[PDB]
RNA sequence: CUACAGUCGCGAAACGUACGUCC
RNA sequence: GGACGUACGUUUCGCGACUGUAGA
């Protein structure tokens, strides 16, 4: 918005949605709902509360916007195409996020148990270097504070999953402009 | 040790003394409330007088929690601190123990006992009397019991100095009312069968009550069945092979029985099962030869189908792998025990769908969705907040060991550890300490009392999950008659006093014209001699002139030639009750038979084998009908009590 | 003009002299066969006696029907072919019918009417009564009440001629039982109220039955309701809203029904709502001003209720825009017939959200799924060939409405004549929407698939009860029905007033008339005579004039106030004049002494002064 | 199947299936069941017992094969993509096909009812030339019988449909190898 | 006005299965 | 062995409401 624009926003895709959601046309507003759906049973299914893209990068430029905003409890983070579906994401053997716990702090995994302060950024954006493996989270307005910094191995695709409180209705999350 | 606001208001009227229903939501807040009208009681009387409050508790781990509470607290003061138990009630005098000591904790079950023997003829010898959980006395109760000795000493004339009937409950309860009119009536029922007139509320001490309440949110979620149900398709084929096959010998089952048209693995299908099964037990052969085949084979085909029919209910609600597995185990039981022609028929008629039952068992995309969405809410829990205890109800029994295997050898589940209560992460339980933060009610329809411990409420959850429109419904009308109680307690606390000790003295005078109207004596004995058959084998078991009667409860055989008519074998839990010792197990001692007889006790110093009318049909040699009871007591014929002169 | 060798075999315990019960599944077969018997019987009789062959036919249509093929048969024999029906013996002797006619198909229930004015004393003047369809005789039927003066005439010693009971029927039915100990009791107690032994059957020709059966095979089709109910949630925030404004009228309204949490779109609203309106009418008030508009505002608060609940049942079982249709045709009906307060609150918030119902009406997305397999079954079978003309059976006279805006009003389905589908409610490719060579079965719950798999049931052990009676002996089978006659019989031969109470309207409550000018016509109509109730009403024409026997039907009267067009009763012509027949369910009666209320809804109910008309 | 193969096999797409059919996951065999399914509601539901394809045509080279045996009744052919979604197969003003009615007559359409006779192709093979609008079924070792001439006006997306008898349970096709 | 049939609901009574408690 | 309580389900009896059909 205030620096150069190096990316486009990504999409959600429905293939690999899970049987909980409802995701609108416009592809980038997850739902919750009452009653859960009948899908497909394939093994892209992560029969959990998360939300893969499909949105290819390239060699250095990447930077995408989403807004976590009316939200209880979310994770928004980077995890690979190749991993299994019935795992957690934060959890698997390099998926580096930030998930804000039930304890009301905001945690953040690498591949360690380290936590920050007390803080709720709510429009959280992230900014990704793969050229030399860099990240940094600079959410809103506070003179681009990252507060943290993940290295990852960039030889897999890295569409960005997201993660939110599936057992509260009416929880959405959305994606804006950048 | 030290008492507060809310826990002196409750005791206020207690203190007074008259009786009081207090109905506190603590776990040990009903402790410490107690202790305080115990404590005040024993201090107002002067010399020479002394108190005998007794403290019922209706199971043995109450009665142990509140025997080391009473012993820890009355022992500064000089109080003699006793209880008398199910196995301490023999061996000591029990009219000796009341008049030596005051602090009796003794269960209610050994005083109904006493009051029909003659030892303590009255409660008069009694001053405070505290009824710990008094929401159970409604009807036929051990606390009802003795209330009925409570209350035919007061109206009855002879009213001498009579205790307090103070109780200390957690929830009054409606019962089956539907309309504030009924709910006012159980209320007013319920204080007339404990003569009651005050009730005691926090009302003014309500901040402090928030603390400890342990109320949590409701989270309802209603899921759906499996739609490609491919188990349900090969055992309903085996059902009509063997519904079939027991027709070859009975063509007019179908008019054994009055139930419609059953699906197979509902509980409907139950019922008919059980009616058909008691139906092919009377009959009357002449052959005598040929109808211990026929009977045989009938119990064999009915037994199969039981067993059927509950393995497609397992299918419904857990894994279809552990549906199979109960078959299985069933099998392999009954080849062990015995082979005839009969079962290895139905053996061999299993065996050739094994293979293709343990196919579509193993199968990803056949998952129930009942544990396909627990397993989702158990996991979005435990990643929010890994630190939470859990607890699972179960209906069945025979479902707590399905869902424990469904966690041990899930990689979704890794983290839950087994905590089976039919270092835990989980506590599958069957029916119910205030230390898991997430109550799961997995098809369990009063609500769960998770009251007792006095630490703090957190923040809890009541997923309900349900696969029918029946279970939903029952706890949205259950939170309408829990609201309807309290409206109907504080509409009665702004009564007079003086009327209401008089309305509650026209139901104890009419609900006693019942209880004098329902004395309908014993029939006239049937002196002629029948005799008593297996209800598998219809062999001649012994006759209706050798049955001796132990203590008007138990029936024993007296002659010699019925101990040559069952085997010994080893009880897998023995206890005893009051006058027995269990050491072994009676069957019936035929070929392939293994019919359950009935149990094998010492009383005094002989070794008597006592039976069961559940196992047996009853035939009389005069005409030949033959009948079918259930209980003892319904068998009316010359009951010969039991004499050790002779043997 | 041919009759086959089946045809011959049921007619032949018919011909020995004794009553048969004779069923046949086909339509043409059974009216042949009662054909053959009629014309054996007559033929066989001596010179100087003659025939007296009744044939109680049922309905109209069923009598018109047997009157034209009994006459066209029995014409070249001589014989004297009539028929009475309703509209026909009125000033006719019925003395003078039966003994100048043979082939009398005179309606049972006419005759019931004159066992008991004293004409036909006996029933011995009859050779041969004809019961076409008699397995409705169970419990008080017309056909049950001529049966209980033939049981009295042979259980009473004088049994002299007694004629035949041979009843013709399609099927001899099983009633409420579940066991073949239960299903041979009914068969038997029907042979015992028809007087009879043998139930003649095809035992030896069922290679003729079989061409001509009419028995296609089911198919269940069970599906599950819908979800997202948007029309509902529109309709009970109203239904809850007007339930809301109805409680500052009436404090203590919510412990008049307790039965349970009543849910909305149920027949158990139903219930409740008729409970509680008959609760606002036994208010007794002191100053009869106040009263008057509190009973006026309690009956459109429920009127309006039980018109939303009955539009919610609709919407769930039909289309979605024809419950809008039900609700607008309800409205527009009390905008021309008054105007208060009251109904001007229920209007305007009616029209409020009329755009909102408008709205998700139109939409397909928001649509009852059972019309969505009807529609998938009918574009299926015509596919294959343009040879599958059906028939639809509705139970609703509301829902079979709501049926024809579907069919042409649907841009899918127009190969389709609302002709090439029939509408029949009552009676190759037959579907059954909710009523209980191919056949199906639509439904939302399990229970219309259960009742009919019981009924496929009844249908097996009635055939096995039959065959177990053609083996028993004619002796014990006149045995047994003997003990059943003489224990029904024993159970068969087994106070006014003289205050002075007030009528009172139920809606209005205004005073109408007095019990002392209620007269009594017939035992069955009761009309007022005196002059100040003929002001207190007002005339209607009539929708649909008819006349049974003594009267006819003209106008239609109201209550002869402001706003009430409160249905009091009708307006008859008796002999030379008219009197107001009302009727006691729309009323209220009231003691003047005591001065409490009570509601009665049948005639017979109400104890009083009957005093009997008079034409001076 | 001995002759030079010129295309692939067909696979079903989860966008045009019907709302009875429950199909696998290998995408090839359309089965009718008791229930029906719960699907979204939009332009693309047939409301029939009807499905389409994915595979877009070519120039000349079309051939696969599918089976028609264990079924009452069916009906395979080609249609149009762009087709109102109320109409049923055979009744389009271009849709070339056969069906197999219930009066036992392999009939057909060509937009006029073109009655046959009375032969049973129990796996039936179509071929499709677009180049020039050669359309003949030789389905099964009948010495390449060709039995019908049908001419298109190939200037559209062309992907097949299929239909069968779904009032009937147990009624399935297969799409084998050619 | 009489009569039949179907659905739903309010009560009473009896029985079966399952679970839990105590002697 | 026995006694008691709770929950689900079933078999009846009796009463009431509404809808539909038929007849006079
Ligand atoms: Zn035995
Ligand atoms: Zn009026």
């Amino acid at each position: 918005s205030r620096f150069a624009q190096w990316a486009i926003h990504p999409t959600f895709n429905l293939k690999s949605l899970s049987c909980s959601l409802e995701v609108s046309k416009d592809s980038r507003t997850v739902t919750v709902s009452h009653r859960p759906q009948p899908y497909r049973w394939s093994c892209e299914r992560f029969s959990t509360s998360q939300v893969l893209c499909s949105q290819a990068l390239s060699s250095g430029k990447h930077y995408w916007e989403v807004d976590t905003r009316n939200c209880s409890h979310w994770a928004v983070g980077v995890a690979s195409w190749e991993m299994s579906r019935d795992q957690v994401l934060g959890r698997t053997m390099d998926s580096c996020c930030v998930e804000w716990k039930g304890t009301s702090q905001l945690s953040a995994w690498h591949m360690k148990e380290t936590v920050l302060g007390s803080d709720r950024p709510g429009v959280v954006g992230i900014w990704l270097n793969l050229e030399e493996g860099k990240l940094a989270f600079y959410s809103v307005d506070n003179q681009e504070k990252l507060l943290y910094e993940c290295t990852i191995s960039a030889s897999s695709p890295l569409y960005p999953a997201f993660w939110l409180y599936g057992l509260h209705p009416g929880n959405y999350l959305i994606i804006k402009q950048v | 040790f030290k008492p507060r606001n809310y826990q002196l208001e409750l005791a206020l009227p207690a203190m007074k003394g008259k009786n009081t229903i207090i109905c506190a939501p603590t776990g040990c807040g009903k402790t410490f409330v107690s202790l305080l009208i115990c404590e005040h009681h024993l201090k107002k009387f002067p010399q020479g007088q002394k108190g005998k409050v007794v403290f019922f508790a209706n199971q043995i781990p109450v009665y142990e929690q509140q025997k080391s509470v009473f012993s820890k607290y009355f022992e500064r003061h000089g109080y003699r601190v006793t209880g008398i138990s199910g196995a301490t009630a023999e061996n000591v005098p029990v009219e000796q123990i009341v008049e030596n000591n005051d602090i009796i904790i003794l269960t209610p079950q050994i005083l109904v006992n006493n009051l029909k023997k003659g030892t303590i003829p009255s409660l008069s010898i009694f001053t405070l009397m505290i009824f710990d959980e008094c929401h159970n006395t409604s009807k036929q109760h051990p606390y009802n019991m003795i209330m009925f000795n409570y209350l035919d000493q007061k109206l009855g004339g002879s009213s001498g100095p009579l205790p307090q009937v103070i109780g200390l409950t957690a929830s009054v309860g409606v019962g089956d009312a539907k309309n504030t009119d009924e709910a006012l009536d159980y209320i007013c029922k319920l204080c007339a069968s404990l003569d009651a007139s005050v009730i005691a509320t926090v009302k003014h001490n309500l901040e402090e009550l928030e603390q400890v309440v342990y109320k949590p949110q409701k989270f309802f979620r209603k899921v759906e069945s499996r739609i490609s149900d491919k188990f349900k398709y090969i055992i309903a084929q085996l059902m009509r092979d063997t519904e079939s096959l027991a027709k070859r010998i009975c063509k007019d089952l179908e008019n054994l029985s009055q139930i419609q048209n059953r699906e197979f693995g509902t509980q409907k299908y139950e019922q008919w099962i059980v009616t058909v099964q008691k139906a092919c037990m009377v009959f009357q052969m002449p052959d005598k030869d040929e109808e211990s085949r026929i009977c045989k084979a009938l119990f064999l085909y009915t037994s199969h189908l039981r067993k059927y029919n509950d393995a497609l209910i397992i299918s419904e609600h857990a894994r279809m792998k552990d549906a199979l597995d109960y078959l299985k185990d069933f099998f392999s039981n009954v080849r062990a025990a015995g082979f005839d022609e009969i079962e290895q028929d139905l053996t061999q008629r299993f065996e050739e769908k094994l293979q293709e039952l343990e196919s579509v068992s193993r199968d990803p995309s056949n998952e129930n969705p009942k544990l396909e969405d627990l397993c989702f809410i158990l996991q979005e829990e435990y990643h929010l907040n890994p630190e939470t205890i859990t607890i699972l109800f179960v209906k069945t029994r025979a479902l707590v060991d399905a869902l424990k295997n469904w966690i041990e050898g899930n990689p979704k589940l890794s983290f839950l550890k087994p905590g089976i209560l039919t270092d835990h992460n989980i506590l599958i339980a069957t029916s119910v300490i205030a230390q898991c933060n997430l109550v799961i009610l997995y098809e369990y329809v009063i609500k769960m009392i998770q009251t007792r411990g006095r630490g703090r409420a957190r923040g809890s959850k009541c997923f309900l999950l349900t696969s029918n429109a029946g279970v939903i419904e029952k706890e949205q009308i259950n939170m309408y008659k829990e609201k309807m109680m309290n409206d109907s307690i504080l509409r009665l606390q702004t009564w007079d006093e003086a009327v209401f000790r008089e309305k509650i003295l026209h139901i104890q005078t009419h609900e006693k014209f019942i209880r004098d109207s329902q004395e309908k004596p014993k029939p006239v004995p049937d002196k002629e001699n029948k005799k008593l058959l297996c209800r598998k084998c219809k062999a001649l078991a012994c006759y209706t002139a050798d049955v001796r009667v132990i203590e008007e409860c138990h029936y024993t055989v007296l002659g010699d030639a019925f101990k040559e008519c069952f085997v010994s074998r080893p009880h897998p839990k023995p206890k005893q009750f009051s006058s027995f010792e269990k050491r072994a197990k009676i069957f019936c001692a035929r070929q392939n038979c293994s019919h359950d007889w009935g149990i094998h006790v010492k009383y005094k110093t002989f070794e008597i084998p006592v039976i069961k009318i559940e196992s047996f049909v009853v035939e009389d040699i005069a005409t030949g009908v033959q009948t079918l009871y259930s209980k003892w007591k319904d068998f009316h014929f010359e009951k010969i009590p039991f004499d050790p002169a002779e043997m």
